């Protein structure tokens, strides 16, 4: 029986499954950070699920099978090519970034369902409410229009009103240079084309907007590079916050039904990031959309519904 | 017919043409349709006594539970709207065209 | 094979199956009688029969 | 002069003309209960004058 | 050697809130992607009271 | 970026004889080619436009025209032997007409 | 409809009637390119007004910077029209 | 809202259309509109969006006006005559009075404004039941008291719905006007036929029901509600599109689709009156509802709009919900026409 | 009738079952092998109707109208199949259903014996028409041309319907037979005027007559090769079927209300004829040919007589089989050149030669050489409107003079010449372009033999 208003009128209720460690966290920080590190750990100790930072194929790693689909039929965006032309002229840079809040957006509602459902709580390294940190640098250093900027604040407002924000949301703040030598060490050879001036907008917006704004309906705890590989600090730290300031006491069972209600069906969350909005940089031609999406369905397992695929083994078809 | 009956009536048509003449207040109107409630009240109690019929006698008692329905009903609506303007006029609600 | 266990798979609800088969065949089995009663019937009110 | 201009002009763009002419005039309302209320009461009006006193 | 297929220029067309504009109805704007409009921070006042000194 | 959006280019036409310089211009595929060409020139030629052609020929007289002129000859032979007139102005009796009463 | 495309000939006659609206000013005198202070002895405190007047006239708040500046009818019609994007 | 809540809405809702349509007392038919008012206004409301709280007081304000212009003309029926049954009205002015509430209720013209207002006011599942459900009290209060209803002025509150309809459809992007457009001329067009033969205005209203519920279902299945997020549908799926064509088709009354039976079933009828005018103008009429149906097919289905990048991530996620009525619906919506005689099990 | 329509019924689930390389193979077989079946309704009395049941009847009018509807199936899907390469599976037998719905329609169609029954599937051959032109037509245009198809033939046919159950319900049967049979004069009253203009508009309209003739040259123009061959070769008879058979409870206000439609035909033929001089468009030109065709067809139908009914049967026939011809050669250029203007290509008899003759052959029996069926039907036609009128010789010969103008002109601007130098792709002709040529013109030349199979009922 999935989950819906039958099983609402029948007992199921979503306040007896939260035990004080619903506690859904966020580990932002600047490229090259240790938030990655700090976030398995907090996981770790907290016996919460761990959810790595979502990508171009996190969607992939979802439905079918795990594994990534071609980036023609998934993505159509590179980081590799959005860091050698950042300016490209065929729009890399704004389709990678909308593909990737809609990546966020999908890993948010993930994570949602997963602690309506079981009530274990969740880590997530970034999410929708930080994603725009990226998207201004990305215009302050001249690599997007503002129609693009408008268009992204358009999904943005009808997406993240549906949702509410993290309880815990944990900075680790490491400054420019030593981003910049570690980048350097990495070894990445495309990695090292950032600029200081790119990770100094970064930064800005984390600061400037990002956490104050985050601060006035939850408590934000700010670590250094050092104090950030002591995880049982952190740890302890978050133990004893006081969260009282969010919506979250504030939910009732008939709210968690409708947010339950959302966070699965997948088509719904995704439902206003595809709006007939024609920007030259995510608009796709007539004939592009057929031959990628016919494409598509040759893939082995896509053709029908997941059970239906007589070509990876599925069987008794006929009486389904 | 004699002449409270058409009194009666025409107390309901001018009640009903205030309604369908909107000034700027939704109370205005709401008023405007009580007081066709009203006028129906009487009408049909005076019909109903004036023929002796008496089992008809409890229809304007329930004809007067449905009008209280109709009134909390559409004073709901007034909050509401109210909530979203700060002012019940009519004017405000023109989101939605033709 | 899928990432999702994708509890719908290669065993089929055997009980919504039956339930399904079952009521075809009751519906046939009842629309058989109902036609042949309904023939006698009508043999019967015509003295045809 | 007849085939592409008149002969098109009287018949279909004609038509096509007249067509959306009174759908802009029937759907340009803004929407404000005070204009079509008044609308039904001249209409409730217009009923019980020409249809019911002539029965 | 291609079927004409819409674009940006044609599609545009149906964009619109509605299909023939008009010098009065060009000002009309579609509704929004959901059906939720800015919430009109109307300013309720408060009433402001003397209490005292009499 | 000057274009509106991100569009295929409009690709060049396919020349069949490229791959199969014997193509028939049927399919891409040879052996299918080439049974199309078969089936379409046998069951068009052969069948339908020979056979049918000599159906239609040797359709029986439905139409009845060798009886019209058999009955013809007939009673051409019959009205000059008796010498009455080829043909009658009149194909019904009058006999059985009944016209209303009178001219006026 | 919406307001009519305005012009530069209406942002002046706006600006000179709202001028020869003063008190302070005799109607003849002034010129479009008659400074404030030296051909009509204004002070400060007039230019400020004189602002207001502009803002009450035209409908949109002129900050204290890109006010200290308009200071003959001809720079106020280039705010305006840079402001309200008109070119002819 | 609380789906408990919800459910005996609904089911206060189908109890005031039932008490309408099993009653013989005019006092309990009055109470089922009341009931059927009271309860429908919150179904409106189910989600806050300032839009849906004007459409629903729009929608009260029209149907208590109607409901106090009902009672008004039964009291005047009960004043000439002491009679509480429903029946042929004694009254004609009263008659009058009903016959201007029922349109009113209905939305038939010059009372239809208020109908694309709420319908793009509300969600896509309170439309489909105010455009479904909505028609079906004041049409059975029609059917009885068709005897005594002036022919005139019902056809011509029909003819103004059907032109009306037709016009208003032709200016419109948003697919819940188009949708309240078809639904007035619709209207229209049962209203017709009804002094004539009622039989063929439930059937009418049988048809024109299962069209709009294919329509709305597969409206709410891709969850477009404009004609351009209409038209991304195709790259995600063809054969919501192509059902949509179909029906749409069906609509607009092309045979040998099932929309076609009704206006044919309604043609010969008025023939058999001597009403030949009549049906012919309702007939070319009926072309603008068909032009407005063939130009969102042009733009859904028949041709192929331009798409977005983020569609590629729709490609990997199935509906999960799904309508198990919806199969059936377009099979009914469409293919019917051979089995036309069926009507006569109607009356 | 079944066993031609249930094998019709049949090829549509042996299309959606059949192998992704197998669907044109099947096809074209089995629509072969139904046009062989179909081949025995030509055996007609010479008194009454061949009435196989109480729905579907054959008669001498119908029998040569089925054959020919049957015979165009093949030819439209060799032709098709070559343009439609690049196409998904489902959508080719998507297209092919089209196909086989539009045919079974039009065979039902011409052997309904009520009138509302041959009224519904005359207006459901719209639908896969209209799907056809809008969804595989390749320019713009296409959408444009699909409107001006539909409300230029509902907007007559819709008074039509009203007239036909107006009739039923005052002589209480709309079968064919009992028409014929019980039929009674048409008084002169304004009612009966109107009764006549609905009975008579709607199939006016789709001959096309010339004034109401805007939606050809555009639905033509823009459809896809299988399209124009259905709408030029089948879909115009319908109005010249429907006319013939209509005409019994019309007479004799007949004689009184034909005079604008014969004047509107015998000048609109001049006009439309004079038009194919000026064309740019080589496919344009064709199809104002088709209207200069059938303007003779709606002539002999007005006029009523036995001579004018075989000569509008044999003409129908005839054009049905030339235009489907001519509209395939120009396809095979446009396939080349990728352009329907007539004088980008010149010269292709250089380079094409077996093609030439086709295009040689296909212009003779356009310009009614003789003794080609086209001949005479438009002879008999002539032959009758001389005995209705001496003067109506002006303009019929006028008509012959300026046919074969603009047919060699056709022929002379895109065959003879030089070769334009840049257009460096003409490939030689396929075995499938010279065996649709073929297929379309060994019928026509063997008709002339056996011509009493196209004359009609008045034979
Ligand atoms: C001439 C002959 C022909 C006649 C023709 C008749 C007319 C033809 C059809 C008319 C038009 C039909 C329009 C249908 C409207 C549908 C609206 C709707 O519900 O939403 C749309 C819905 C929304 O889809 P969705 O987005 O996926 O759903 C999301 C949820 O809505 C998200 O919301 P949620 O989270 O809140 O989910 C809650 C959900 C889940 O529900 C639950 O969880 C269930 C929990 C139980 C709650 C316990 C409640 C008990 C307490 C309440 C007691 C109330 C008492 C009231 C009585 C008072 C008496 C005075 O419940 C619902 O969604 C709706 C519940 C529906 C309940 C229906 C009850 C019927 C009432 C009947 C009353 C009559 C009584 C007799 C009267 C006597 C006189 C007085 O879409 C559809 O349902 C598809 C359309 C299906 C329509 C039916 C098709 C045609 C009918 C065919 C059947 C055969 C008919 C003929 C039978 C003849 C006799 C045998
Ligand atoms: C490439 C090289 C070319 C040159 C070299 C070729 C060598 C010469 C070959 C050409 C032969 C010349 C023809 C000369 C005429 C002789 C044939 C004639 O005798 O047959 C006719 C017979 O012709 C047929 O009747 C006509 C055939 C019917 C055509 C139907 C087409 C097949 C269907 C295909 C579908 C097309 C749709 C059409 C829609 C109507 C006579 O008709 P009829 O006077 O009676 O017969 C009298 C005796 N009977 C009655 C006992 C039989
Ligand atoms: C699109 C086609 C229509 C679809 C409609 C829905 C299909 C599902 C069937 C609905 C099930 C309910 C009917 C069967 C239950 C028993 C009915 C019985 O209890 O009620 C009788 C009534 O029976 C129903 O009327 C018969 C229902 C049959 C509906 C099918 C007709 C469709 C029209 C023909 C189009 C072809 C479609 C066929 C299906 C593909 C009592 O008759 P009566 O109370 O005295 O008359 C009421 C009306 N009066 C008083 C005003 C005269
Ligand atoms: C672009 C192509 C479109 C298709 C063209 C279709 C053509 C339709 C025209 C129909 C032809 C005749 C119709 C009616 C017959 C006679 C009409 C009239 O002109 O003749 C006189 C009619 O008298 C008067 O003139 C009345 C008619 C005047 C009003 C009609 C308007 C004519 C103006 C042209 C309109 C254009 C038609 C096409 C619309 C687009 C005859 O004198 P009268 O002896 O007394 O009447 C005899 C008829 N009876 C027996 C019924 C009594
Ligand atoms: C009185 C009521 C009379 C009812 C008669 C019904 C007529 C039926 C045809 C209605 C067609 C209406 C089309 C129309 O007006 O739309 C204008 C439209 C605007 O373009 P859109 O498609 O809306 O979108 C692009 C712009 N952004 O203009 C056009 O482009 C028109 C193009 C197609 C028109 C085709 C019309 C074909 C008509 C043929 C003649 C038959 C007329 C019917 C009546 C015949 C007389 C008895
Ligand atoms: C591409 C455009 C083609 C245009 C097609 C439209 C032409 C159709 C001509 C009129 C159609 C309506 C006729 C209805 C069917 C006739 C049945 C009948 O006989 O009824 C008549 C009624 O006839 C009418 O009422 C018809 C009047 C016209 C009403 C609609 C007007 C439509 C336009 C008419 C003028 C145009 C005609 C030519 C148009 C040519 C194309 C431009 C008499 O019946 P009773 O009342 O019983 O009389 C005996 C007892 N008293
Ligand atoms: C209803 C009546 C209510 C009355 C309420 C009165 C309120 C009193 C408010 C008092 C506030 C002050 O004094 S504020 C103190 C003002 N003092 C100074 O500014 C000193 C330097 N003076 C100058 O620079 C010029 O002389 C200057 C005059 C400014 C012209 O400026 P411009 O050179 O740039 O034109
Ligand atoms: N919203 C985004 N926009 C652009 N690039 C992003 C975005 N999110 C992550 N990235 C890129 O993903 C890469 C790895 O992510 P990052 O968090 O910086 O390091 P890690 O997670 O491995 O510790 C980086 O090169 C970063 O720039």
């Amino acid at each position: 029986l999935q989950y819906g208003p039958l099983a609402f009128v029948l007992g199921e209720r979503t306040t007896r499954k939260l035990t004080e460690t619903s506690k859904v966290i966020t580990v932002d920080g600047n490229i090259c950070s240790g938030k990655g590190r700090l976030a398995r750990e907090i996981a770790e100790k907290l016996g919460l699920r761990h959810f790595p930072e979502a990508g171009i194929h996190y969607a992939d790693s979802t439905t079918g099978d795990g594994k990534p689909l071609d980036v023609q039929l998934s993505g159509n965006c590179s980081l590799e090519k959005f860091y050698d032309d950042p300016k490209s002229n065929d729009g890399n840079s704004y389709r990678l970034q909308s593909w990737l809040y809609a990546s966020r957006l999908l890993q948010y509602a993930d994570a949602l369902e997963h602690l309506l459902s079981t009530g274990q709580g969740v880590v997530l390294e970034r999410s929708i409410y930080s994603d725009f940190v990226f998207l201004e640098a990305m215009y302050r250093q001249g690599f997007i229009r503002k129609q693009c900027v408008e268009h992204y604040n358009e999904v943005k407002k009808v997406t993240a009103c549906e949702y509410l924000p993290p309880h815990v949301v944990v900075y680790v703040d490491v400054p420019v240079p030593e981003i910049q030598s570690r980048i350097q060490k990495k070894g990445n050879p495309h990695e090292m084309k950032i600029t200081a001036a790119y990770l100094q907008d970064i930064e800005n917006a984390y600061k400037k907007t990002f956490l104050p704004e985050m601060s006035e309906k939850c408590e934000v705890l700010q670590y250094s590079a050092r104090e950030a590989e002591d995880a049982e600090k952190v740890v302890e730290d978050i133990e004893y916050l006081k969260c009282d300031k969010g919506p979250w006491p504030d939910q009732d069972d008939r709210t968690f039904h409708r947010l339950r209600m959302l966070v699965q069906n997948k088509l719904e969350v995704l439902n206003y990031t595809t709006i007939p909005v024609y920007l030259p940089e995510i608009t796709i031609g007539a004939h592009q959309s057929d031959r990628v999406f016919q494409k598509f369905t040759e893939l082995p397992g896509r053709k029908y519904s997941p059970g239906y695929n007589e070509d990876v083994g599925d069987k008794w078809i006929w009486l389904k | 017919m004699p002449l409270v009956y058409m009194n009666i009536i025409m107390a309901f048509a001018i009640a009903l043409a205030g309604l369908l003449m909107y000034r700027s207040h939704l109370m205005s109107s709401l008023l405007c349709l009580e007081g066709m409630m009203l006028s129906l009240f009487i009408m049909s109690t005076l019909i109903i006594l004036n023929t002796h019929f008496t089992l008809a006698n409890m229809m304007p008692i329930i004809l007067l539970v449905f009008a209280a329905c109709e009134a909390a009903l559409g004073l709901s609506l007034l909050v509401m709207v109210s909530n979203t303007y700060g002012t019940d006029y009519v004017q405000n609600l023109n989101l939605l065209q033709c | 094979k899928f990432y999702i266990r994708e509890p719908p798979h290669g065993s089929p609800d055997w009980l919504k199956v039956g339930l399904t088969l079952g009521t075809s065949v009751f519906l046939w089995i009842y629309l058989i009688k109902q036609h042949k009663e309904d023939v006698l019937e009508y043999k019967r009110r015509n003295g045809l029969e | 002069l007849l085939d592409l201009i008149w002969l098109e002009t009287i018949l279909p763009k004609t038509t096509s003309f007249i067509q959306m002419k009174m759908s802009i005039m029937v759907s340009n309302q803004k929407g404000l209960i005070k204009l079509y209320f008044l609308s039904f009461l001249i209409t409730i009006m217009i009923s019980m004058t020409l249809f019911n006193y002539h029965e | 050697a291609r079927q004409w297929q819409p674009d940006v220029e044609w599609a545009e067309q149906f964009g619109g809130a509605v299909m023939y504009p008009t010098k009065e109805t060009a000002h009309w704007k579609p509704p929004p992607w959901n059906d939720v409009d800015p919430p009109k921070d109307t300013l309720v006042s408060n009433l402001t009271l003397n209490f005292g000194p009499q | 970026p000057t274009i509106r959006l991100q569009e295929d280019p409009d690709p060049e036409d396919e020349n069949l004889y490229e791959k199969n310089p014997d193509s028939h211009g049927y399919d891409k595929d040879p052996i299918v080619d080439l049974w199309n060409m078969r089936v379409v020139f046998f069951f068009g030629f052969s069948i339908v436009l020979v056979l049918g052609s000599t159906f239609v020929a040797y359709l029986p007289d439905y139409r009845m025209q060798e009886w019209a002129r058999r009955e013809a000859e007939r009673l051409v032979k019959y009205r000059e032997a008796n010498g009455l007139p080829l043909m009658e102005s009149n194909c019904f009796d009058p006999n059985k007409i009944q016209l209303p009463e009178d001219e006026d | 409809s919406d307001a009519p495309p305005l012009t530069l000939e209406a942002i002046k006659d706006r600006v000179l009637y709202v001028l020869k609206l003063y008190d302070k000013i005799d109607p003849e005198k002034l010129s479009v390119n008659s400074h404030f202070m030296k051909d009509l002895g204004l002070d400060s405190l007039d230019q400020v007004e004189i602002i207001m007047a502009m803002e009450d006239e035209f409908g949109f708040e002129i900050p204290d910077i890109d006010a200290e500046k308009l200071m003959c009818p001809q720079e106020i019609v280039d705010y305006i029209a840079d402001k309200k994007d008109v070119y002819e | 809202m609380n789906p408990i809540i919800y459910t005996t809405l609904i089911m206060t809702v189908m109890s005031g259309t039932m008490l309408v349509m099993i009653s013989s007392h005019w006092l309990l038919i009055w109470i089922g509109f009341e009931m059927n008012l009271l309860a429908m206004i919150p179904v409106l409301m189910k989600n806050f969006n300032p839009r849906a709280t004007e459409a629903a007081t729009k929608y009260f304000l029209t149907q208590a006006t109607a409901s106090m212009m009902l009672m008004m003309a039964i009291i005047i029926n009960l004043l000439y005559s002491g009679q509480w049954t429903i029946t042929k009205m004694f009254n004609p002015v009263a008659m009058t009075m009903m016959t201007m509430a029922l349109a009113m209720k209905l939305g038939l013209s010059p009372f239809h404004f208020w109908v694309p207002e709420v319908t793009q006011g509300i969600s896509l599942q309170a439309g489909l039941l105010l455009l479904t459900w909505q028609k079906l009290a004041p049409l059975s209060v029609l059917c009885q008291i068709s005897q005594s209803i002036n022919p005139n002025l019902m056809l011509t509150m029909a003819m103004l719905s059907i032109l009306i309809g037709g016009w208003g459809g032709l200016n419109q992007t948003q697919l819940r006007k188009i949708m309240a457009y078809s639904s007035i001329a619709h209207m229209g067009w049962m209203t017709a036929v009804l002094p004539y033969n009622t039989t063929m205005t439930i059937l009418n209203l049988l048809i024109y029901i299962t069209m709009t519920l294919a329509m709305f279902m597969l409206l709410i299945h891709s969850s477009a509600t404009t004609t351009l997020s209409l038209s991304h549908t195709w790259n995600k799926m063809p054969v919501i599109t192509s059902l949509m064509m179909v029906t749409l088709l069906s609509m607009g009354g092309l045979p040998p689709l099932s929309g076609f039976m009704p206006k044919w079933m309604i043609i010969q009828e008025m023939t058999k009156n001597e009403s030949i005018i009549m049906p012919t103008l309702m007939a070319m009429t009926a072309l603008l509802n068909l032009y407005f149906y063939m130009r969102l097919a042009y733009s859904s289905s028949l041709t192929m709009f331009p798409s977005t990048n983020n569609m590629k991530m729709k490609w990997q996620f199935e509906h999960t919900k799904q309508m198990k009525l919806l199969p059936t619906m377009i099979v009914l919506s469409t293919l019917v026409l051979p089995m036309t005689p069926a009507l006569s099990s109607l009356n | 009738m079944l066993k031609i329509i249930i094998p019709t019924t049949m090829l549509l689930p042996m299309t959606w079952m059949s192998k992704h390389n197998m669907i044109w193979i099947n096809a074209t077989v089995h629509s072969l092998l139904i046009s062989l079946i179909s081949l025995s309704l030509l055996n007609q009395l010479g008194e009454n109707s061949l009435n196989f049941s109480l729905t579907f009847f054959s008669d001498s009018l119908s029998a040569p109208l089925l054959v020919l509807t049957t015979w165009l199936l093949p030819l439209m899907l060799m032709a098709s199949q070559s343009h439609l390469s690049k196409e998904t599976t489902t959508r080719k037998k998507l297209y092919i259903t089209m196909l086989i719905l539009l045919q079974l329609f039009l065979i039902m169609t011409f052997t309904a014996t009520e009138l509302i029954l041959f009224y519904i599937l005359f207006e459901a051959t719209l639908v896969p028409t209209l799907i056809i032109i809008t969804r595989w037509g390749n320019q713009t245009e296409r959408l444009n041309a699909g409107l001006y198809f539909l409300f230029y033939t509902l907007a007559g046919s819709l008074p039509l319907l009203v007239a036909l159950v107006y009739i039923q319900n005052t002589t209480g049967s709309l079968n064919f037979l009992i028409i014929h049979y019980w039929s009674h004069p048409l008084s002169n009253s304004w009612s009966n005027i109107f009764m006549w203009l609905a009975c008579i508009m709607a199939f006016m309209v789709k001959m096309p007559l010339y004034g109401l003739h805007l939606w050809l040259p555009k639905a033509h123009v823009e459809a896809p090769i299988a399209g124009s061959m259905v709408l030029a070769a089948v879909l115009l008879k319908l109005g010249g079927y429907g006319m013939m058979r209509i005409t019994t409870i019309l007479n004799p206000l007949t004689n009184y209300m034909a005079y604008p439609f014969l004047m509107l035909s015998m000048w609109g033929m001049i006009m439309t004829s004079s038009i194919c001089l000026r064309q740019t468009d080589l496919k344009s030109l064709i199809a104002y040919s088709s209207v200069s065709h059938m303007a003779l067809v709606i002539v002999a139908i007005m006029i009523q007589t036995p001579w004018s009914f075989m000569g509008a049967t044999a003409l129908m026939i005839a054009h049905g089989l030339t235009s489907s011809m001519l509209f395939c050669l120009a396809n095979t250029n446009y396939e080349r050149v990728h352009s329907r203007t007539m004088i980008l290509a010149r010269g292709l008899q250089t380079l094409l030669p077996l093609m030439a003759t086709w295009w040689l052959v296909a212009s003779l029996t356009n310009l009614a050489l003789p003794p080609s069926i086209n001949l005479i039907g438009e002879l008999f036609i002539i032959t009758a409107s001389f005995s209705w009128s001496n003067i109506t010789i002006i303009l019929m010969g006028m008509n012959m003079m300026i046919t074969a103008l603009y047919s060699l002109y056709m022929l002379i601007t895109t065959q003879r010449g030089k070769y334009t130098h840049h257009i460096n792709n003409i490939k030689p002709s396929f075995t499938r372009e010279n065996a649709l040529m073929a297929l379309h013109i060994l019928p026509l030349l063997l008709l002339t033999l056996n011509p009493k199979m196209i004359l009609g009922p008045l034979y």
